[PDB]
């Protein structure tokens, strides 16, 4: 005969959905990493031998929590900064003089308030063509008939830094270490950790930057791959560099909408008039895109696949809409999707609406000219269209949650069920 | 290698067409750019225009409404025309060989360059005067010497307009020739001199009036 | 008439600046315009010189945007004394159709020269045309600052004098002429005529008499 | 060299016994005994392992006994039966043939 | 020997290494606004929340302060008729948790009902002289 | 608790060799060993050898430690407790008395003293 016996602390876990917190390394920043608890010095990797666990990168909640964290992280940091609402005055934009007639920036003058309803000033600025819309000459900001506009503080740095995502006690996160895991399904060589690795929040389009590289062979991940309306994330087994620059020596005017509200506009270009651009190695891209074409052919009955630019997306979808050392770039990617280097024509906009929100309008202060960013293409973001006997893959974006799924694909949260009940021949007393 | 020669009238009444030709020798006209420049008394240099090897012109914005530059590819001759002339257009007109210059500061794909033009081979330039006054041949008189060394001269009295090419013994006598600058008398004419410190012959070529006259000097 | 002067000592090194400062990456041309002569192209590309122009002339290369175009002239001779224009071709100004402001370079510290005066009586055929003109030729003097004074016998004239202005020769010296119109009756009655030229604080007199 | 009980006859509902003994090298005190229901040509089935430990899905109709010199298998309430002797690291030392 | 290392091991092997999971159970596997301060505060409250309710069941049962703990409830064959070595030497704890998942809540009630009677019995036995 | 399937009649002649396939289903392949048992008519049932798909450990019979070798393919998992594996078997020095049905057996337990014991068998594969 047998009797029930209580075992406390048995390796049993349930599902997910808890409250994850932040973690940062040794150290001002934007992502509130000062309030992030210090990341433990050495991590705690330990393999769960004989354990096969079912993952689901597209139904993960760490992404939905991070995507909500990043959105909430921006609004909390935008409150005390200067709002450019009084900057919606009539802009008497003209033009910036060049030497070559074969624009991108305009010279706009306007009135603003100085000391409240008293004397005003007639000051000028240099706004990009994308930041301005004519009302026909006459001009105004692109987002004033939409909703409120506000400027981010220059005292903050929106550059991506490692953000370790931890689970509290009584919970854990599982880590799939199989090199060829296609994002969903079972996985072996599973390990357990308390915090994720150094995940940098990179917001880009069509190209994944500074992400974790794939190992062994190239990896592809999607949902219903037969469904063309579902987005496709591509991993990179060999990285492709990309150096993007803005070769203009901008100036930073400090005009005052007193009291305290000081708006920093673009002063005057000192030097030559050049255009922003992204340098990618054509010999590296033509071979790397050829190896993605190989893995693409494996997921289809030997169907030759074509690449083409975007369809009808906005400026943030049809172009590699990423961010460098301050300014926001929009590189026309019709060249890569059709032995030396390739160069893209990148535009710059200052008043953007990130995450495609209603009510949001940020202003990126001008950087003091000659900005250079060294990046690393570690992924892609493709879509498909329709349903003849060839396949066309176009770059897409839209939802920024896919950016966080590309790094949180191998993580799922699990709680702990320490209670263990099992029978063994063991009794007690009266 | 390349030689130039500005063959012009020398004096044209106001409100007329100004003909002027510049002949080349060792250089072809369908290969390089050619620019005309004028320099006014009391003013600076006025770049007028230029023509390309493709025979296309571009004029200075101040006088774009007048200047017309042509090309005669039969010979090496190139000409210009300037209508509605006034007393302010009288100056020295130069002929120069212009070279194209591409200054690239960025990448050629996004443009980021500009074309600058420089002239390295110039001409002597011809004199042009604008006045309703007529032309007059000069009066040549011989300045006789008198008794270390000595010197004799050749007076040129009352002509219009500038200039007058002066020679001695028809280019033979070279050293010692000292042709002085003329003077604008109150009557409105110029009068220069020439002195040289076997007989001597004074050579006065007055092309604006075509009057060539030769005279000798002997006490 | 907008010309800006500049005085540089003999033997020293000149530093001719350029007006209308560069707006971006620029390619300048330096022209040496001698007064009433043909301009000579010294510099066509900031630092490049055609064959025949010595090393003494040089500009400033537009390497890093910040410098300014200057034409340095080392070992200044008396022949380098002329006008200097600065053609400005940059990346922010369009077709620069006009040359720069003329820099009137003047070389200081040159050896002075005493003039060589020559007085000519009226020509033989001139009196046959009932017109007489006294010609006083002054050459090889520096600086160009001579005042001519005509004297009939002992009394001055200055009645009908038509004097030129000092023009520079090919010898780096100046030369001027002085004319005086006479009637064959006026020149014949006076005992003698004189052409007094007062250069610096000295005066030289040349005399002619009807014989 | 592992001897069994030759051939055993049975009725309906009674209990028969099958033996499984041998030398001191493969039997019996220091070994584990297992039995199998094996029709020659079909896939066999495990009946009892580790002396008298029953196999999953086996009725209490079966049981096992193990002395210091032999091990026994008894049915209660067809085809052939075999026995094996084994430790924890080696293999199976099969017996002979015994039909019931 | 680490956290959850024997998750795929047999229950007999995992029963020997159950102190590691109970050790690092309140501490991890080793005053600002609501951005991170309030989110991590409510996060660590869930840590002790998931901990006390498991320590609560050990309290009402006769297991308060024990890792292994025997009782007096007989094992019902309706829960599982599996061999004693097919459980401890052939089955993992999560694979075993699924078979009883239907009958998990019944044993919990039966564990505390049996122990309360054990209490009232020891109370009656200590009332003597 | 699963299902093991082998290959069909693969009859050659003496001196040759052959490989019998054996695929698994319904259970974790690396959790239990794979045994091999033949039954020649002249002899009796004779156990051959077992191998662990988890550590690659081998244990053969002394009579078959010369002409017998067996391999195991790694796991192709499906769920947390089920997977698909494979384990074949080759023998050399074949004769006319190595003829009989060959079985692919699954291990009994995962721990204890009776873990490698043949529990789940297959449909049987004849040989010459
Ligand atoms: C991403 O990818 C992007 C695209 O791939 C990439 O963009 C690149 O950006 C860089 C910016 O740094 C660009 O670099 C510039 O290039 C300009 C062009 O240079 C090329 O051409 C010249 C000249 O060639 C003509 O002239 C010579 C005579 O000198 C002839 O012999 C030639 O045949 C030719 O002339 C014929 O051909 C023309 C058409 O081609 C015809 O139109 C013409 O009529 C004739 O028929 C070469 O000399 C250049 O370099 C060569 O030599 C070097 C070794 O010295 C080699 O390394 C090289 O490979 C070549 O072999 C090159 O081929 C440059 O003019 C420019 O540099 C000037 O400008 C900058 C900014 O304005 C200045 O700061 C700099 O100092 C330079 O100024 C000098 O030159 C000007 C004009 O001559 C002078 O006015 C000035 O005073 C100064 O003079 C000094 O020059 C020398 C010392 O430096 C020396 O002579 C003296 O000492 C003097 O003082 C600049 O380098 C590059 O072009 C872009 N790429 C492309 C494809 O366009 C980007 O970088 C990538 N990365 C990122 C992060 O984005
Ligand atoms: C993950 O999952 C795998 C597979 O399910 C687990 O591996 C199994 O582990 C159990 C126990 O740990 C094993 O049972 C034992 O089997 C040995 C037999 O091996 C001995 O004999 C071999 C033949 O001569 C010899 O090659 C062996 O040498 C090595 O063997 C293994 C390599 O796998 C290694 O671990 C050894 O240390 C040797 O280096 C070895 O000599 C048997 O001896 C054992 O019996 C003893 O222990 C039991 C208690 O377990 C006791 O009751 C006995 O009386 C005796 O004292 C025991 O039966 C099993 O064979 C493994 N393989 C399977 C099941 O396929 C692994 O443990 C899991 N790990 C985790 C972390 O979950
Ligand atoms: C994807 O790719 C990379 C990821 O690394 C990013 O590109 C890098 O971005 C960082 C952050 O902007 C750059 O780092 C910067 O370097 C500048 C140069 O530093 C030199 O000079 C200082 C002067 O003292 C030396 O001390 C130093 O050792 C170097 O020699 C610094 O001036 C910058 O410092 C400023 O910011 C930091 C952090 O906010 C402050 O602490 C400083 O006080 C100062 O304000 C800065 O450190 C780096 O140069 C970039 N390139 C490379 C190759 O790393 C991309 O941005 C990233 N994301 C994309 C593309 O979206
Ligand atoms: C965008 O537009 C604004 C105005 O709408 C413009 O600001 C103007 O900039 C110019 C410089 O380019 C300023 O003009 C200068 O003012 C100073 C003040 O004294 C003068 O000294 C300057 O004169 C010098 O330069 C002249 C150049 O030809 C010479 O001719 C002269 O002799 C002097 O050397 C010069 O006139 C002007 O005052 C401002 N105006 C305002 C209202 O700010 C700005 O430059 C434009 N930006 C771009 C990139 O085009
Ligand atoms: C786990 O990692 C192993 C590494 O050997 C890898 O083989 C598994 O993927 C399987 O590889 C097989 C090749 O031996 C292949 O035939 C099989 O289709 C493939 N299965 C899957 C699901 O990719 C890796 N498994 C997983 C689930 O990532
Ligand atoms: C805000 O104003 C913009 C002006 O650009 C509106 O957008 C344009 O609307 C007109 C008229 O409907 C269209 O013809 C253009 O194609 C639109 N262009 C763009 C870029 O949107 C916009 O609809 C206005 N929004 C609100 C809320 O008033
Ligand atoms: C870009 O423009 C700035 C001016 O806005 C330049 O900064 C100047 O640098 C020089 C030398 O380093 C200093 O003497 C000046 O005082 C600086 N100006 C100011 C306003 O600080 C800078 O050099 C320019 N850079 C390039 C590459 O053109
Ligand atoms: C982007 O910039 C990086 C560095 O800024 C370049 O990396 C170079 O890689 C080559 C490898 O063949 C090295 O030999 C060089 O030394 C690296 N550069 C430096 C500065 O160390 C990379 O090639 C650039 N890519 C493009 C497309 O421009
Ligand atoms: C990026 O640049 C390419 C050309 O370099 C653009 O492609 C052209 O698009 C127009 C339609 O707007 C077509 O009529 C042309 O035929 C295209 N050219 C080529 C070569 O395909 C493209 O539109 C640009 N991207 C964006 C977003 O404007
Ligand atoms: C972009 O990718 C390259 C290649 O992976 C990185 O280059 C490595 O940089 C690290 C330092 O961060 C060095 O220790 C390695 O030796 C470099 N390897 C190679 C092959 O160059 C580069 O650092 C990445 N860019 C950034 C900004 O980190
Ligand atoms: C804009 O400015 C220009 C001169 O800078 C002026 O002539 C024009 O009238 C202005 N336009 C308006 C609408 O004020
Ligand atoms: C406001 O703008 C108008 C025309 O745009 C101008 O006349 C007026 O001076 C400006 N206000 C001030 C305070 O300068
Ligand atoms: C499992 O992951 C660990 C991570 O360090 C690695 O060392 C090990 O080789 C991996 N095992 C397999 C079978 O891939
Ligand atoms: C990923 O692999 C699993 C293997 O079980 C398969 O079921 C699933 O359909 C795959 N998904 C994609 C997007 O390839
Ligand atoms: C994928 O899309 C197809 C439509 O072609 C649909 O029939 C199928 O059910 C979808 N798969 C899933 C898992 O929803
Ligand atoms: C990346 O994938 C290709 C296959 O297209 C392979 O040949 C290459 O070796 C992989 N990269 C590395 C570093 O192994
Ligand atoms: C400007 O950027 C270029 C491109 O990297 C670099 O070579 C140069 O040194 C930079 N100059 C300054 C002053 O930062
Ligand atoms: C076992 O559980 C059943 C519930 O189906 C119940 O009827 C029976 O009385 C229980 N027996 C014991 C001994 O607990
Ligand atoms: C639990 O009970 C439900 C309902 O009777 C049944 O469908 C399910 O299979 C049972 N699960 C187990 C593991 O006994």
């Amino acid at each position: 005969n047998l009797w029930v016996t209580v075992y406390y602390g048995v390796p049993v876990w349930k599902e997910a959905k808890t409250t994850l917190f932040c973690a940062s390394d040794a150290k001002h920043n934007v992502w509130a990493t000062h309030a992030c608890v210090p990341t433990d010095p050495n991590p705690q990797e330990m393999v769960l031998e004989n354990v096969t666990e079912n993952f689901n990168m597209w139904k993960n909640d760490m992404v939905d929590q991070m995507h909500e964290d990043i959105i909430s992280l921006w609004d909390q940091s935008l409150k005390p900064c200067v709002k450019l609402t009084p900057l919606c005055v009539t802009l008497n934009c003209t033009n910036v003089n060049v030497t070559n007639t074969n624009e991108e920036m305009k010279n706009c003058s306007f009135n603003t308030t100085t000391e409240i309803r008293d004397k005003k000033q007639k000051e000028y600025a240099l706004f990009y063509r994308l930041d301005i819309v004519p009302l026909n000459s006459e001009y105004r900001l692109i987002n004033c008939n939409t909703s409120t506009i506000t400027q981010i503080c220059p005292k903050v740095s929106f550059d991506p830094i490692p953000i370790h995502y931890c689970a509290p006690a009584g919970y854990a996160i599982l880590k799939c270490n199989n090199k060829t895991f296609n994002g969903t399904g079972p996985c072996n060589n599973v390990s357990t950790v308390q915090c994720t690795h150094g995940i940098k929040p990179v917001v880009s389009t069509q190209l994944l930057l500074n992400g974790s590289l794939a190992e062994e062979e190239i990896i592809i991940r999607s949902e219903n791959l037969t469904d063309n309306a579902k987005t496709i994330i591509v991993h990179l087994n060999e990285s492709v560099e990309i150096n993007c620059t803005r070769p203009n020596n901008n100036t930073r005017k400090s005009i005052r909408i007193g009291p305290g509200q000081t708006f920093y506009a673009t002063g005057d270009i000192i030097g030559d008039i050049r255009q922003a651009h992204c340098n990618i190695s054509e010999a590296k891209w033509n071979k790397t895109l050829q190896r993605v074409k190989k893995k693409l052919k494996e997921h289809f009955p030997n169907k030759t696949i074509k690449f083409a630019p975007s369809s009808g997306g906005d400026l943030e979808i049809t172009t590699h809409s990423f961010n460098c050392r301050g300014e926001f770039f929009y590189c026309n990617t019709s060249k890569l999707f059709n032995n030396s280097t390739i160069t893209l024509p990148c535009r710059i906009k200052q008043i953007i609406n990130m995450w495609q929100e209603v009510g949001r309008a940020m202003y990126a202060p001008p950087i003091a000219g000659n900005i250079t960013c060294k990046s690393n293409i570690t992924g892609l973001l493709l879509t498909r269209d329709g349903g003849n006997n060839t396949e066309t893959f176009r770059p897409g974006g839209g939802d920024m949650r896919d950016n966080w799924r590309s790094e949180l694909y191998k993580y799922k949260v699990v709680e702990i069920k320490p209670l263990g009940i099992a029978p063994t021949k063991c009794k007690r007393r009266v | 290698q390349v030689q130039l020669q500005e063959s012009g009238p020398g004096l044209v009444k106001p409100s007329e067409t100004l003909s002027l030709t510049c002949t080349v020798s060792g250089g072809s006209i369908s290969n390089y750019y050619w620019s005309w420049i004028r320099q006014s008394p009391g003013k600076g240099l006025e770049w007028i225009g230029y023509i390309s090897d493709s025979e296309s012109t571009n004029y200075n914005p101040s006088l774009k409404s007048r200047v017309i530059i042509s090309v005669d590819t039969s010979k090496n001759q190139l000409s210009l025309k300037l209508n509605s002339v006034t007393a302010a257009d009288s100056a020295i007109y130069y002929c120069a060989r212009a070279q194209q210059g591409k200054r690239i500061y960025g990448m050629v794909s996004f443009g980021e360059f500009f074309y600058y033009y420089y002239m390295d081979v110039w001409g002597k330039g011809t004199t042009v005067t604008v006045s309703s006054a007529s032309t007059k041949g000069p009066s040549v008189f011989p300045l006789a010497p008198s008794s270390g060394t000595a010197a004799l001269g050749c007076l040129v009295k009352d002509y219009f307009p500038e200039p007058v090419t002066v020679s001695w013994n028809s280019g033979a006598l070279t050293s010692g020739v000292h042709t002085f600058p003329a003077v604008l008398q109150s009557s409105g004419l110029y009068s220069l001199s020439s002195v040289v410190t076997q007989t001597y012959i004074c050579n006065v070529n007055h092309k604006p009036s075509n009057t060539k006259v030769d005279k000798k000097v002997e006490p | 008439s907008y010309v800006r002067p500049l005085s540089v000592a003999l033997g020293e090194t000149a530093s001719i600046s350029c007006g209308r400062q560069a707006l971006g990456s620029r390619a300048v041309q330096w022209y040496q315009h001698r007064p009433g002569q043909a301009p000579i192209l010294l510099i066509y590309n900031n630092q490049d010189r055609p064959s025949g122009i010595p090393e003494r002339f040089s500009g400033t290369p537009d390497i890093n945007f910040g410098t300014r175009a200057t034409l340095t002239i080392s070992g200044v001779e008396a022949g380098d004394e002329a006008d200097y224009y600065c053609h400005m071709w940059d990346s922010r100004s369009g077709f620069s159709w006009s040359f720069g402001g003329a820099t009137r370079l003047t070389v200081l510290g040159q050896p002075k020269a005493a003039p060589s005066v020559t007085l000519f009586p009226p020509s033989s055929e001139e009196l046959q045309a009932n017109k007489a003109t006294l010609v006083c030729l002054i050459s090889d003097f520096y600086p160009g600052a001579v005042t001519v004074a005509w004297k009939a016998d002992s009394s001055p004239v200055k009645a009908g004098v038509e004097t030129t202005t000092p023009s520079k020769q090919s010898n780096n010296k100046y030369a001027a002429s002085s004319y005086l119109s006479l009637t064959p009756m006026q020149w014949k009655m006076h005992k003698s005529y004189s052409c007094q030229v007062t250069h610096e604080g000295s005066t030289v007199e040349k005399t002619v008499a009807p014989t | 060299v592992l001897t069994q009980s030759a051939s055993v006859s049975g009725s309906l509902g009674q209990s028969v016994t099958i033996s499984c003994t041998g030398p001191n090298s493969v039997c019996c005190s220091h070994k584990s005994i297992s039995w199998y229901q094996w029709p020659p040509g079909r896939a066999p089935t495990l009946i009892i392992y580790e002396d008298n430990e029953r196999a999953p899905g086996i009725s209490p109709r079966f049981s096992g006994y193990k002395s210091y010199w032999s091990a026994y298998l008894t049915i209660s309430d067809e085809t052939t039966y075999y026995c094996c002797s084994y430790t924890h690291n080696s293999g199976c030392v099969f017996g002979t043939g015994t039909k019931v | 020997l680490g956290f959850l290392g024997a998750a795929g091991s047999t229950m007999g092997a995992a029963s020997n290494t159950l102190t590691v999971q109970a050790r690092q159970l309140l501490s991890g596997i080793v005053l600002q606004l609501t951005v991170w301060g309030f989110k991590q505060l409510q996060a660590r409250v869930l840590a002790i929340e998931r901990y006390l309710e498991v320590q609560q069941l050990l309290g009402i049962w006769g297991c308060s302060g024990k890792l292994i703990c025997c009782t007096a409830v007989p094992w019902n064959s309706s829960w599982s008729n599996k061999s004693q070595e097919d459980i401890w030497d052939n089955m993992t704890w999560m694979q075993w948790d699924r078979e009883i998942s239907n009958y998990t809540d019944t044993i919990y009630r039966l564990l505390e009902e049996s122990q309360f009677q054990q209490e009232i019995n020891e109370k009656d036995l200590l009332a003597l002289d | 608790q699963g299902q093991l399937v082998q290959s069909g009649a693969t009859t050659t002649k003496p001196g040759s060799s052959v490989k019998i396939s054996c695929k698994t289903s319904g259970y974790r392949f690396n959790f239990y060993h794979i045994n091999w048992i033949r039954q020649t008519a002249g002899r009796g049932p004779e156990w051959m050898g077992w191998i662990s798909p988890y550590s690659g450990d081998k244990n053969l019979a002394p009579a078959f430690q010369d002409r017998v070798i067996m391999t195991t393919d790694t796991e192709v998992p499906v769920t947390s407790f089920t997977s698909t594996g494979a384990a074949y078997m080759e023998i050399r020095n074949l004769t006319s008395d190595d003829t009989g049905t060959y079985f692919c057996a699954k291990g009994l337990l995962r721990d204890g003293s009776s873990t490698w014991l043949p529990y789940l068998w297959g449909q049987g594969t004849l040989l010459t």
